C-alpha cells in the first residue's frame, strides 16, 4: 500500500505530520470514514488528509 | 484520528 504525496501539508496539531509533495509514504490506517489517513514517511508517523495522497502501482 | 476536519484540496 504504497502512496505519494499529492500536495504540502503542514502540521497543526492532533497527531498530524507534515508532507511535501512527491513524497512517498506507506498508508497504516484510516479513520471511520476514510477522511484522515495514519502514514509512515522517512520523517515519521502521522495523520495526514486521505485528499492529498494517491496510490502507486497499476 | 484528527477531531478537526481535513483542509480541501488546493
Amino acid at each position: 500500500n504504497l502512496f505519494v504525496a499529492l500536495y504540502d501539508f503542514v502540521a497543526s496539531g492532533d497527531n498530524t505530520l507534515s508532507i511535501t509533495k512527491g513524497e512517498k509514504l506507506r498508508v497504516l490506517g484510516y479513520n471511520h470514514n476514510g477522511e484522515w489517513c495514519e502514514a509512515q514517511t522517512k520523517n515519521g508517523q502521522g495523520w495526514v488528509p486521505s485528499n492529498y495522497i494517491t496510490p502507486v502501482n497499476s | 484520528a484528527p477531531t478537526m476536519p481535513p483542509p480541501l484540496p488546493p
